[PDB]
């Protein structure tokens, strides 16, 4: 979270830590946490935490660590593919079953998800919050969580001018409506150490509540612009999944 | 009656147990551990070499008959009739290391001809002989160990019976070092867990170092991979949180949940990793006699059958010591690769700062070459 | 000899299947408890039981009364609680809540009444305890973007 301000994990209680793929993830009911593809990716079974405002080592082992049950991609991302997401990071979204129910309370409580309607189809204009304790402009980790204010972009400026050779520069970075751009006022964005975290947008109905509209996916230089997970597209894939894998 | 010498296997042979070997060397080296940990103190740094150990057990399993052959075979995790060992263990020698294995005898002990020669070839050195007063064995020990170890192990042996007459020796220290060199100037004073205060120790640093990691629920523990030079690799187990202590880890570690780790990481791919870590310098002389009665094998002690290596009635281990000097600072091959690119907005770390296991592995023959804990970088 | 009647019974919470009328000795009668009421034939509680006019002119197993089926203290629910009524007994009803700002339950749950069967049944719900599901989306404190 560069460009951002300190909040407590009071501003964001379905803020969930992740301690391999030191990124972060999002509550979403009490057995179910949403986070990115590549998060989950070469780590099937990851270190999730929540309610608490450091993330300090000391903290860490006084906080509630969930424990996984399996982990779920979209199916529509890549495989074995060397780290380089050169391809592509469509479709950039998972699901993450937990084995024991979460206790809600002051400190830990799930954000909604968007509704099918057309109401939550995101456009220029709109406003969103993104949290988590990546990378600022300090230091490359952030112990206390940190938070900061971006609207939609258009998806224009986001195709930016970044190395896209990882391996074969014949390979090119491609764009697809699953992704959303947001960033550029007072440079704020999200660099690394944010995948998975909740790009959460007030919902235009219930205007007390907030819902995931994206999750931190991918984008070139950090601190301009970047891509974040449509999560009005996989709605359906979503519902799809918590209820065949019931709790039985 | 005894068993007569054993008969060379085929180079094919030898080969098709090469699979065999590498399973005993896995079971045999979490027995060393437990064995280790009950004769060292509470919060004590240790290192072993489960690999040269094993070396030389099998060197006495060449001329040992009746209950002596069987309890080494059980000991070592050996199946009956396993004649191929010994030119299968002479090949899964690395070039990273550099180890010797002698034995020394008293000059009353008559040693058999058939051994004479078969301790030449199937490991490269014949039993050697003492002098006749015990004082000048002891310095005798020390200066063929501080000779052929490149002056490392000086002082393999702090004293020698008056009765010396069957004397074990094996010392180690690894030669081979990182493949990615670390940047000296980046190593700053981090904190380390210790006890439970927090202890400054000096640790490297890199942003992007290829490290092969995942997390094991059966250990609850992150499993981390380090690529070292002569096809060798130094494996690193620390718990997740300081919830578990590196004893509920150490408990946890069954054959079975090695063997599923370390073939876990033959298929991860080493990822650009930020990572920071204390130096590793732990050296441990043990009496390894101690180490055998705490694996219930009374035989050096009592009812030694060797008879391959001699014909004596009356005939005990009178010593045997190991020390292994592993230590790996700033110093690597290959500078570095840098390459970095990744546009994901995620962040890749293995930080271990707190006590861990680690095992140098051999990625080549599949076997522990080294096994040892950290509890004070100090 | 005088086969002795046995007279009928004030039976408000039960009624003779055989009914009819100056019941003869050795005549067996089936006395039912109605919907809410059981039977404790010193056990579990049976739906009815039976009782023979004898030789002296009453009736056997008058020891057994239906008594009001007891539907017990309910059990509580994850997340959530329920108000101890007065009696647990057949008809007596009771009320399950969750918790205040971060759970809701799902509706609904209109109240549960003791039933005839011995359970604490819903409207809708029967048997079904509710459950208490997380308000989603809810800030504990607001964020300030401090600027």
């Amino acid at each position: 979270i560069i460009g951002g301000s300190d909040a407590d994990i009071k501003n964001f209680p379905w803020q969930v830590f992740f301690d391999n793929p030191w990124a972060g993830g999002a509550l979403i009911n009490e057995y179910w946490v949403l986070t990115a593809a590549h998060v989950v990716e070469g780590n099937r079974e990851p270190t999730m935490y929540v309610g608490s405002t450091s993330v300090q080592t000391s903290r860490l082992a006084k906080s509630k660590m969930l424990t996984p049950e399996h982990v779920f991609i979209h199916p529509g991302w890549k495989l074995l593919e060397v780290p380089e997401g050169r391809t592509n990071f469509d479709n950039d979204i998972a699901l993450v079953r937990l084995k024991d129910p979460v206790k809600m309370g002051p400190t830990v409580s799930p954000i909604c998800l968007p509704g099918t309607s057309s109401d939550y189809n995101l456009m220029d204009g709109d406003l969103g919050l993104i949290s988590g304790w990546g990378r600022t402009e300090k230091r490359d980790r952030a112990v206390r969580l940190k938070a900061a204010r971006l609207p939609v972009a258009p998806l224009r400026k986001c195709k930016e001018v970044k190395v896209e050779k990882p391996t074969a520069d014949a390979e090119a970075y491609v764009f697809t409506p699953n992704m959303i751009c947001a960033g550029g006022e007072k440079g704020m964005d999200s660099c690394k150490g944010d995948a998975g975290g909740a790009f959460a947008v007030q919902d235009p109905n219930d205007k007390t509540k907030f819902y995931a509209a994206g999750l931190v996916s991918w984008g070139p230089q950090c601190g301009t612009y970047g891509l974040y997970t449509r999560v009005k597209n996989y709605v359906d894939w979503i519902m799809k999944t918590m209820q065949e894998n019931s709790t039985p | 009656f005894c068993p007569g010498p054993v008969t060379l296997c085929s180079d094919l042979e030898s080969h098709s147990t090469e699979a065999v070997l590498g399973d005993a060397l896995v079971d045999f080296s979490l027995k060393l551990y437990h064995a280790f940990s009950a004769m060292k103190k509470v919060e004590t740094n240790m290192a072993f070499s489960p690999f040269s150990i094993a070396s030389l057990l099998t060197q006495v399993l060449l001329g040992a008959g009746e209950n002596t052959k069987t309890n080494l075979e059980s000991i070592l995790s050996y199946p009956k009739d396993f004649t191929c060992v010994h030119q299968a263990l002479k090949g899964f020698t690395t070039k990273g290391v550099t180890s010797v294995s002698q034995i020394f005898h008293s000059p009353d002990l008559a040693i058999r001809d058939t051994f004479v020669n078969a301790s030449r070839t199937l490991y490269s050195s014949s039993p050697r002989v003492l002098s006749n007063n015990s004082d000048a064995n002891l310095e005798l020990i020390n200066t063929w160990v501080a000779k052929n170890t490149n002056n490392k192990i000086s002082r393999l042996l702090d004293s020698l019976p008056s009765d010396t007459r069957l004397v074990l020796l094996n010392a180690i220290y690894l030669s081979a070092k990182w493949k990615t060199t670390f940047d000296p100037k980046k190593t700053r004073m981090e904190p380390f867990h210790f006890k439970n205060s927090v202890i400054k120790v000096p640790m490297m640093n890199s942003k992007k170092y290829p490290v092969a990691h995942f997390i094991d629920q059966t250990l609850k523990a992150k499993v981390g991979q380090l690529q070292l030079s002569h096809n060798l690799s130094l494996v690193i187990l620390v718990p997740q949180n300081l919830k578990h202590r590196l004893e509920d880890m150490e408990q946890a570690l069954s054959p079975s949940v090695f063997k599923a780790i370390m073939e876990k990481l033959e298929m991860s791919k080493f990822q650009p990793t930020l990572l920071t870590l204390p130096r590793i310098k732990v050296t441990t002389s043990q009496d390894m006699l101690s180490i055998m009665e705490k694996l219930e094998f009374f035989d050096f002690s009592y009812d030694l059958n060797l008879c391959g290596l001699t014909e004596d009635p009356d005939l005990q281990v009178s010593a045997m010591q190991h020390q292994t000097v592993l230590e790996l600072t700033e110093t690597g091959v290959e500078a570095a690769a840098a390459s970095a690119i990744s546009v994901a907005r995620t962040l890749l770390v293995f930080e271990v700062q707190q006590p861990f296991l680690f095992v140098l592995w051999d990625q080549q023959h599949k076997f522990p070459v080294f096994m040892g804990r950290v509890y004070d970088p100090r | 000899t005088g086969s002795m009647p046995c007279p009928k019974e004030d039976t408000p919470n039960s009624v003779w299947e055989p009914a009819k009328a100056k019941y003869v000795f050795r005549d067996v009668v089936q006395i039912t408890c109605l919907d809410g009421f059981e039977v404790v034939e010193g056990r579990v509680g049976a739906t009815s039981f039976y009782s023979t006019c004898q030789s002296n002119g009453k009736w056997s197993n008058s020891k057994l009364k239906c008594q009001p089926v007891d539907c017990g203290i309910p059990e509580s629910i994850e997340n959530g609680k329920v108000e101890d009524p007065e009696s647990t007994l057949f008809g007596s009803v009771i009320r399950y809540t969750c918790e205040e700002p971060y759970y809701y339950m799902e509706n609904g749950g209109g109240e549960y009444h003791c039933a005839g069967n011995g359970s604490w049944v819903n409207e809708v719900l029967g048997p079904e305890l509710p459950k208490c599901v997380p308000v989603c989306g809810v800030p504990r404190e607001p964020f300030e973007e401090k600027q």
